[PDB]
């Protein structure tokens, strides 16, 4: 009915394995 | 390790020219790319899939091409068993996680460059040998693949042939063309009407005996590069650098590129009009047939009736005798088709067959395939530019065709680009005409 | 290269301007879009509802024929139930 | 009118070679400098 | 004599020559006089063509009643469709004349040449020491000629479908294009337009900015064009107070400051957009048309609400219903 | 102080959505053909 | 003095440039804008044109449009207090109020935006070469919004602002004026697709000339933007036209003014073109073909053929496209080739 | 089996999500990946199995 | 359609093939936190 709810989570998904890296700071 | 001190930033991968390790994590992380969509978009497919509904009507574009194979189709392509359909869609996804984890893995953990962490794998541009080498290599892997579509179809369940005996069924080649005179003649055939290059193939022996001497023809040449070194006017003839190689490489898949386009949009036989969509000549050839069908029996003798401009209402000559269907239709005389061909005589088209040997089968085709053609808009909505919403369709022949057309030509740009740059950089000049020794100030004057 | 006003970069970084704007930007949002669900937007532009551009039966078009009495005709095309 | 067919292809066939063998004698090396 | 051949290919290659005949010069230089040459004597003198193969002559001519603006060399006939229709082909030349020999002669032999040209356009570049992708720019007014000449009569079937060599013989072309796959209505056309509008449009931003900001080295009645001297050091233009106006026309960081930015984007900008009108007109020669959006907006009973959509149909209906009067004998127009 | 790529990262895909639901409205809507 | 320092205050060099044009163009420019995108979504085209035009209705944004008043209404200004709206907002928007808006409007916005050109030019004392090319579009707006409605029977028949809206405009000048056959037309390509040629050619030629003046591959940071040495060889863009295309420049200052010249006088000759237009004065025919044609039912030009293709548009496009002549073509009337 | 094979499947749904996220932020901050190799190996090797689970556990619900 | 047990999963599926075009937007997020160097 409602998939929105998962291309929402593997959307920010993306950005996340880079905004912790801007956290922990290293290698980009 | 690499910033603005090496390219700018919408030219980064130039800066992976260089650095081996890297440059294969790149290549390792993309094959898994496409390996995901091949999986990803398989199961897409295959979800919404209806199974008593033609394929060419649901925009399928991978399915029908695991059809071709002999998987999960039966008599008139007829869709039995959907679970190959699945098993092609999860394995390609699941290996594309193999693929990408060392992608990923090579382009930011393991070694930057390879020359040092091992010297078999390790690479020079220059190096003439080793490029050679990687190529025998590739030219084994791909050699072997075609050889896997031969076992396919000889050994492990057969292909799906449109041109079967009793009617398109799937078919066991047991007797490959191996003749080379017949093989190889293809491609001493000219790309014209009529004679189709190699676009014109129609018959499965050839298809899968071609591929038995294009895979061994490959890995023979896969050896060869092994164990040798390019010549003496290979070399200086070619470009020998990172750039170059990629230049050779983009106009090649242009050029393949141009050839799958006028494949998917004229062949029959290794693109069945059952999985996808009529070709755009057979849905003319159709129309004709279809409405001679139709006034010939309101009584309408229609070996001797005359159209319009006094040319044949239904019938006429090719330019060389043969007889053809009428109208605009006389511009695709060269179709050839299942469902056509028990019609044709040692002259064309006989009347006699056409008069009393119509087979309702071949009724029903026509009306299909007329009322299919491979027309539509970019909205997908079927039909010419001037019809009525309704109809939500465009043929899988269309999709393709356009599409890999795009993709060809602007690699054929690419192909420019980086070969116009790789003769620059050679030389040395890719970066502008040096100030103090301009080469044109040192030509005399033509004026 | 510079003039008195505040670098955009500064502003659309600052903390104070989302403050602001967290709370401006979906306000104007949530009443534009009223105004059409609300069906507002249909009465101060005459625009035509979906049921509203023939009467039941006719099927002609409320074509204004007439410049200074058009008003007055356009009027007369709203009374047929249109 | 079969004559003219001949001709035009030995026409062809010598700027076509022309062509191949043009490249092949050392073209990468005619240029302003590194060769 | 150091070598024939070696001194052959030399003179070739040579840059010293006053047109550089280049090796792709070899394949182009006669290719297009073959092509020029028959042009001119096909578009003066050439006799009437059955173009769609329905016996129904049509002179294109000058002396055979054409004017400039209408006179063409008609295409080859539907009957040959996408054969190969050379001089060798035909029992005659009267034959070979009927049935349109000539466009393919000339289509086939232009193409070749003006690839070749492009070709050429790198070879020079490469013999000169300066940077390639000239011929790139290039590759967008090549590909459309390509997409006009080769690629539609190869979707369609037939080279009778290819555009006509002429004036009106172009507007032909345009107008039953248009009714047979909606051209306006298509992405990559209007691509195309904003390319060539937008060309056109920073072809004279550019040259009104540059000759707005000339330093001043000339009298008041004398040329401005004197105060440039071929081969200069210096530049013959303030590019700084250009920046400083156009800046602040619309505002600062809007306007270039960058003469190779600006450049770039002047030749990036029509060059990408001809690219896609030219892959427009090689997507519609399969078949993939523009937006359909007929009979779309519908009232809550069923109605039909027209739209600017629906009155341009309108328009495509009176062309499609009218081309090709007595060529069609079914309802369909699937050629 | 918001890190301009986060700024630029959640705008966009805020105009992917918004432009996103334009294009579904083209298959739902009065713009529809059913 | 009060004027003095009013002017002090407009000629400040902001983020923004307001001047003096700014009091006409900023009101202006904002109006036209904003009444399109306001009409786009809105206003209807039912009362008048009997079409649905606004994203409202189901429009998108090819389909939409604010399109011109009835063919009652004349050349009327259509004012918000005029006798036809009379003062009421509703009904002015149904009856194309806002087309007239628009159009007045942008007009006007299209003065002021040149004066801008003019204003800024002098200040910054750079000539005026940016006002004189600006020239071309205004030829072109006043003579087809403006000039070409002025000659036919109302607004009706002027563009109405809008994509599809604009490509049935072309459609009709195809069906009804031959506009294509028309040599001040053919001027005005040659000029458009002339300049886009030149555009195109320069830039690759300057990109592809360039001298190196930097250590990275990235050329674009190699620029010196402070004048100084000229960035490009010149000598060499010289030589290499020369031998390819046998004709080159050598004259920077010519060059340039020649990528002004073309497009702009394209405009121009397309701009008389359409003026003739409006009073019909079009290139429809050539009347030795004509007359050959009906003695002669054997001859056929491409010239012919185009004229049966308007012969079609028009018959089948006049009913919906010109309701208030209440047209009634029976099927029997309507010219048709064969099957089709 | 049926809903131990919709656990199966759906936790190795979850586990890439976790392994997809997890993999790039390792092999990036070099702050471990010595700690983390010993996760990610865990992790891998689990995938694996849980694949073939999946596979054979398949042919049990449809 | 997709195996009866899968069914469940059928919403999910239905977004997986967009999921390429993610990377090359992807590439682009990284670049703007690292200041486009
Ligand atoms: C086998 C294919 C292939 C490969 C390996 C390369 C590899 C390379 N190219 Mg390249 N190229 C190719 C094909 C290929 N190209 C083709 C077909 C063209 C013709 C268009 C070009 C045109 C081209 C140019 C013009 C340039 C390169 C450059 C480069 C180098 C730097 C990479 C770069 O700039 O990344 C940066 C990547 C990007 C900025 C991404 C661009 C995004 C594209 C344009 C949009 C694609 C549209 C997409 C389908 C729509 C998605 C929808 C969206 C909303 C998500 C690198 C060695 C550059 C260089 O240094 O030259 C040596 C350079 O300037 N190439
Ligand atoms: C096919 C797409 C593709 C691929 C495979 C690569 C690959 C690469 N690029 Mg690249 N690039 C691309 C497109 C691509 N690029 C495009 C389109 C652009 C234009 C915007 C660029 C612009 C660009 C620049 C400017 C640079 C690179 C560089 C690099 C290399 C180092 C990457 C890096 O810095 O790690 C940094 C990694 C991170 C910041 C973390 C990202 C998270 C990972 C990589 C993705 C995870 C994938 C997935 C979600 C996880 C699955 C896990 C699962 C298997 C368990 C690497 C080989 C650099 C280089 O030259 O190397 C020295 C460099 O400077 N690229
Ligand atoms: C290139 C190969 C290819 C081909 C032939 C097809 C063909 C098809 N796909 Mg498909 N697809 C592809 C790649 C391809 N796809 C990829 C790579 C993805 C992953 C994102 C998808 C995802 C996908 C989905 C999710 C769906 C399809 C569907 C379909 C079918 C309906 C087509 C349709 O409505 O599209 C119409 C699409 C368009 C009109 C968009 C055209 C976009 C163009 C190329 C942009 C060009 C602009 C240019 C790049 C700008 C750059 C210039 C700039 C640098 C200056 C059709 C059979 C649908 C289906 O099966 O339902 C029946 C469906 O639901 N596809
Ligand atoms: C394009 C493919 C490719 C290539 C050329 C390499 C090359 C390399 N990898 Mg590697 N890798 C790849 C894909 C690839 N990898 C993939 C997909 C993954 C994810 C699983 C990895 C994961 C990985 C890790 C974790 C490591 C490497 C390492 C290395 C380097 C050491 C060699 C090694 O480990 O081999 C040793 C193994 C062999 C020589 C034998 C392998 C044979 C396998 C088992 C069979 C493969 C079958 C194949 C698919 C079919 C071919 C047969 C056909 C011709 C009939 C070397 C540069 C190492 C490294 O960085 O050290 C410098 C390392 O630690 N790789
Ligand atoms: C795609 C795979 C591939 C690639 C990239 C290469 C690459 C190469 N091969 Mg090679 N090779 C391959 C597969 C491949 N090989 C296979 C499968 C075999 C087994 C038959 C061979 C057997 C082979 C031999 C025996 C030799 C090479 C050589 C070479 C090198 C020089 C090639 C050259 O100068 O051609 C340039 C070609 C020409 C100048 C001739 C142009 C005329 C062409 C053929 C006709 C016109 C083409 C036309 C446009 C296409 C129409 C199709 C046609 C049928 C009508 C080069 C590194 C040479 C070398 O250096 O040895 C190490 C060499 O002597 N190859
Ligand atoms: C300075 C900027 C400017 C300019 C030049 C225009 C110009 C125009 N607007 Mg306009 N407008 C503007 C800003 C501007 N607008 C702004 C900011 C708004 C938002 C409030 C509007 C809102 C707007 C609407 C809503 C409408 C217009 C309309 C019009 C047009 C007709 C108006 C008219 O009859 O003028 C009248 C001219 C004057 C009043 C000037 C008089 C100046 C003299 C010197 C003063 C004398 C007064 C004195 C009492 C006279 C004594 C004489 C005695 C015998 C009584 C015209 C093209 C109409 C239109 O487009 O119709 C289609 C329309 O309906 N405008
Ligand atoms: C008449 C003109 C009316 C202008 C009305 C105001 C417009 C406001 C624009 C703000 C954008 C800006 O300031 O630049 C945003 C940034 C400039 O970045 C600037 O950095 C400066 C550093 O000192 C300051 O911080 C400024 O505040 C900051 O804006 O972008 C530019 O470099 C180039 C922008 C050029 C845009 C041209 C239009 C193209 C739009 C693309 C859309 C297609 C997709
Ligand atoms: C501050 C900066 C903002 C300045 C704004 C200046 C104006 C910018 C142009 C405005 C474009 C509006 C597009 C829009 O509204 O579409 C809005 C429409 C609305 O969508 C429609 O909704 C209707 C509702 O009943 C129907 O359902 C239709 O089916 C549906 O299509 O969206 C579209 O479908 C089109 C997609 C948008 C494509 C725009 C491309 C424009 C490219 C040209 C750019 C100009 C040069
Ligand atoms: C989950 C899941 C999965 C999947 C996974 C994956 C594969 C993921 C991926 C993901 C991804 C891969 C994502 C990505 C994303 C991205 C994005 C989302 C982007 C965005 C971008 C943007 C928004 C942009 C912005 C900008 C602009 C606009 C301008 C310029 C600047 C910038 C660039 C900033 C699987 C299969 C396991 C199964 C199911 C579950
Ligand atoms: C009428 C009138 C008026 C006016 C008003 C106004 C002025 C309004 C305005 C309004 C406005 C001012 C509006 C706006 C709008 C806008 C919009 C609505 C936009 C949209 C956009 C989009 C949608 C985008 C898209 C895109 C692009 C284009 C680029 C690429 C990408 C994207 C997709 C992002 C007045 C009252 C005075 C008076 C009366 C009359
Ligand atoms: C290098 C680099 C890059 C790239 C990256 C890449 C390209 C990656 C790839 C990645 C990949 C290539 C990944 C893959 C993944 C896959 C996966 C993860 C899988 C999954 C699977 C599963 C999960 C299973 C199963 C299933 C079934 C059987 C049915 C139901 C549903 C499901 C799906 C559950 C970028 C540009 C970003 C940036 C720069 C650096
Ligand atoms: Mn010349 Ca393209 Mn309308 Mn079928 Mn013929
Ligand atoms: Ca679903
Ligand atoms: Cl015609
Ligand atoms: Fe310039």
């Amino acid at each position: 009915i409602a998939q929105l709810t998962m291309i929402a989570m593997i959307g920010i998904a993306g950005p996340m394995i880079i905004f912790l890296l801007a956290v922990r700071r290293g290698n980009l | 390790d690499q910033e603005s001190s090496g390219f700018a930033w919408w030219a980064g991968n130039a800066r992976l020219i260089n650095l081996s390790g890297k440059l294969l994590g790149a290549h390792v992380a993309h094959a898994g790319l496409i390996v995901f969509w091949a999986g990803a978009m398989t199961l897409f497919e295959l979800a919404h899939f209806i199974p008593e509904k033609p394929m060419y009507e649901q925009g399928l574009i991978l399915i029908p091409h695991i059809a071709t194979l002999g998987w999960g189709v039966g008599p008139g392509g007829e869709v039995v068993d959907t679970f190959p359909f699945f098993v092609v869609g999860v394995v390609h996804l699941i290996s594309s996680a193999v693929l990408g984890f060392g992608g990923v893995y090579h382009a930011i953990r393991g070694p930057e460059t390879l020359e040092e962490y091992s010297s078999f794998f390790g690479y020079d541009w220059k190096d003439k040998n080793k490029m050679t080498t990687i190529l025998g290599f590739h030219l084994i892997v791909l050699g072997i693949g075609a050889l896997l579509l031969v076992a396919k179809a000889m050994f492990f369940g057969g292909l799906y042939d449109t041109w079967a005996p009793g009617g398109g069924d799937v078919r066991v080649i047991t007797n490959p063309t191996l003749d080379p005179r017949v093989i190889f003649g293809y491609l001493l055939k000219s790309p014209f009407g009529g004679e189709g290059w190699i676009v014109s193939v129609n018959n499965l022996e050839d298809v899968v005996g071609g591929h038995i001497w294009i895979g061994l023809i490959c890995i023979a040449g896969g050896i060869w590069h092994i164990l040798t070194t390019p010549f003496g006017w290979a070399r200086r003839a070619f470009i020998w650098s990172g750039e170059a190689y990629l230049s050779y490489s983009l106009g090649a898949l242009s050029m393949m590129g141009f050839i799958a386009t006028c494949f998917v949009w004229f062949n029959n036989t290794v693109y069945p009009s059952e999985f996808y969509g009529p070709t755009g000549p057979e849905a003319s050839q159709a129309q004709a047939m279809t409405f001679l069908i139709r006034d010939q029996k309101l009584g309408a003798n229609v070996g001797s009736a005359q159209g319009p401009t006094g040319l044949g209402k239904y019938l006429m000559r090719s330019p060389t005798g043969e007889i053809i269907f009428g109208g605009e239709t006389m511009r695709f005389w060269d179709f050839r088709g299942p469902w056509l061909e028990p019609l044709r005589g040692p002259n064309g088209l006989d009347l006699n067959k056409i008069k009393n040997d119509i087979q309702p089968w071949q009724e029903r085709r026509a009306a299909e395939y007329m009322t299919h053609a491979p027309l539509g808009s970019l909205n997908s909505v079927g039909g010419v530019a001037t019809e009525i919403n309704s109809v939500n369709f465009v043929s899988p022949r269309s999709w393709l065709a356009t599409s890999h057309f795009v993709l060809a030509f602007f690699f054929l740009v690419g192909h420019l680009w980086h070969a116009g740059r790789a003769r620059a950089a050679a030389a040395g000049f890719e970066k502008g005409i040096d100030r103090e020794s301009e080469p044109v100030l040192s030509m005399p004057s033509l004026d | 290269g510079t003039t008195g006003e505040r670098p955009f970069s500064d502003i659309i970084t600052s903390v104070r301007y989302w403050v602001i704007h967290s709370i401006t930007i979906p306000a104007l949002f949530i009443a534009g879009w009223l105004f059409v669900s609300t069906g507002l937007a249909y009465d101060v532009f005459g625009t035509p509802r979906p049921d509203s551009y023939y009467a039941q039966e006719q099927r002609s078009i409320p074509l204004v024929t007439d410049r200074f009495e058009a008003k007055q005709q356009v009027e007369t095309f709203l009374e047929q139930l249109k | 009118m079969e004559t003219l067919k001949i001709t035009v292809y030995i026409v062809v066939t010598f700027f076509v070679l022309l062509f191949v063998f043009g490249f092949l004698s050392g073209d990468p090396a005619r240029n302003p400098k590194r060769k | 004599s150091a070598n024939l051949w070696e001194r052959f290919c030399n003179w070739v290659t040579s840059t010293d020559n006053r047109l550089y005949v280049g090796w792709f010069g070899v394949i182009m230089i006669p290719t297009l006089l073959a092509a020029t040459i028959c042009f001119v004597i096909a578009f003066i003198a050439a006799p009437p063509v059955d173009i769609d193969g329905i016996r129904e002559p049509v002179s294109g001519s000058l002396l055979y009643g054409n004017n400039i603006i209408t006179g063409a060399v008609v295409p080859s006939s539907n009957a040959i469709g996408l054969h190969f229709y050379p001089i060798w082909e035909a029992a005659s030349l009267d034959e070979w004349l009927y049935n349109g020999g000539p466009y393919q002669l000339i289509i086939f032999h232009f193409l070749l040449g003006a690839s070749c040209y492009m070709g050429r356009q790198w070879e020079l570049s490469y013999r000169l020491g300066m940077r390639p992708w000239i011929c790139v720019a290039y590759s967008a007014p090549l590909a459309s000629a390509f997409a006009v000449f080769l690629i539609y009569p190869i979707g369609q079937g037939s080279f009778s479908d290819g555009m006509p060599l002429g004036i009106s013989g172009t507007f032909n072309f345009m107008i039953v294009f248009q009714a047979e796959h909606n051209i306006l209505m298509h992405p990559f056309h209007q691509l195309g337009v904003a390319g060539v509008f937008g060309g056109a449009l920073f072809c004279a931003m550019h040259g009104s900015l540059v000759t707005s900001s000339l330093i001043r080295e000339t009298t008041e009645t004398e040329s401005a064009n004197y105060g440039y001297k071929f081969g200069q050091e210096e530049e013959t233009y303030n590019i700084v107070a250009a920046h400083g106006y156009f800046g602040r026309l619309i505002f600062q960081y809007a306007s270039f400051n960058n003469s190779r930015s600006l450049h770039f984007f002047l030749a990036a900008w029509p060059v990408v957009g001809v690219w896609f009108t030219a892959l427009g007109i090689s997507t519609m020669a399969f078949n993939l048309n523009g937006f359909n959006f007929n009979h779309s907006v519908i009232d809550a009973k069923g109605n039909v609400i027209n739209t600017w959509a629906d009155i341009i149909n309108r328009a495509n209906l009176g062309m499609e219903v009218m081309h090709e009067r007595n060529a069609h004998n079914f309802p369909l127009d699937l050629a | 102080r918001i890190p301009l790529w986060i700024v630029a990262t959640v705008a966009g895909m805020g105009v992917i959505v918004i432009v996103g639901l334009f294009f579904y409205g083209a298959y739902a809507g009065l713009g529809s053909s059913l | 003095g009060w004027f003095d320092i009013l002017d002090d205050w407009l000629k400040r060099d902001r983020f923004v440039f307001v001047g003096w044009s700014g009091i006409l163009l900023f009101p202006c420019a904002y109006l036209a804008l904003g009444g399109w995108l306001t009409g786009t979504t809105f206003v209807t085209s039912w009362y008048t044109h009997g079409l649905a035009s606004s994203y409202l209705e189901g429009c998108n944004f090819l389909t939409v449009a604010v399109s011109t008043p009835a063919n009652s209404m004349g050349h009327s200004l259509l004012l918000l207090w005029g006798p036809e709206a009379q003062g009421d907002f509703t009904r002015w928007c149904q009856l194309g109020g806002l087309w007239t808006f628009i159009a007045l409007h942008g007009a006007f916005g299209l003065i002021g935006f040149m004066l801008r050109q003019f204003e800024i030019a002098r200040l910054v004392g750079v000539r005026p070469y940016n006002a004189i090319a600006f020239s071309a579009p205004i030829a072109v707006f006043v003579s087809v919004f403006l000039i070409y409605p002025l000659g036919q029977s109302s607004w009706f028949f002027a563009p109405s602002f809008g994509v599809a809206a604009i490509f049935r405009f072309l459609l009709f000048f195809q069906g009804f004026h031959n506009w294509t056959l028309n040599p001040f037309h053919m001027m005005g390509v040659a000029g458009v697709l002339g300049g886009a040629l030149l555009c195109a050619i320069h830039g690759a030629t300057v990109e592809n000339t360039l001298f190196q003046d930097g250590e990275g591959a990235s050329t674009f940071r190699a620029f010196n933007p402070t004048q100084a040495e000229e960035t490009y060889s010149m000598v060499t863009a010289n030589r290499f036209w020369s031998q390819i295309f046998g004709i080159a420049f050598s004259n920077k200052r010519w060059l340039h003014f020649f990528m002004l010249f073309v497009p702009v006088t394209g405009l121009w000759m397309s701009a008389i073109g359409v003026v003739g237009l409006a009073l019909n004065l079009r290139s429809y025919d050539f009347i030795s073909q004509e007359i050959r044609a009906a003695e002669d039912p054997e001859f056929e030009t491409f010239y012919t053929k185009n004229l049966l293709l308007n012969e079609g548009i028009r018959a089948w496009m006049a009913p919906q496209d010109q309701p208030h002549e209440n047209f009634v073509f029976p099927e029997e009337v309507l010219p048709r080739g064969n099957a089709l | 089996m049926t809903i131990l094979f919709q656990l199966a499947l759906a936790a190795l749904v979850i586990l890439s999500f976790v392994m997809v996220i997890g993999v790039p932020v390792a092999y990036a901050s070099p702050q471990d990946w010595d700690r983390s190799k010993q996760l990610i190996f865990l992790g891998s090797g689990l995938w694996i199995a849980l694949v073939l689970v999946v596979g054979v556990l398949n042919f049990f619900v449809v | 359609k997709l195996p009866e047990a899968y069914a469940i999963f059928d919403p999910l599926v239905d977004v997986l093939p967009v999921i390429p075009v993610l990377f090359l937007a992807l590439a682009f997020v990284w670049q703007a936190a690292v200041g486009f160097r």
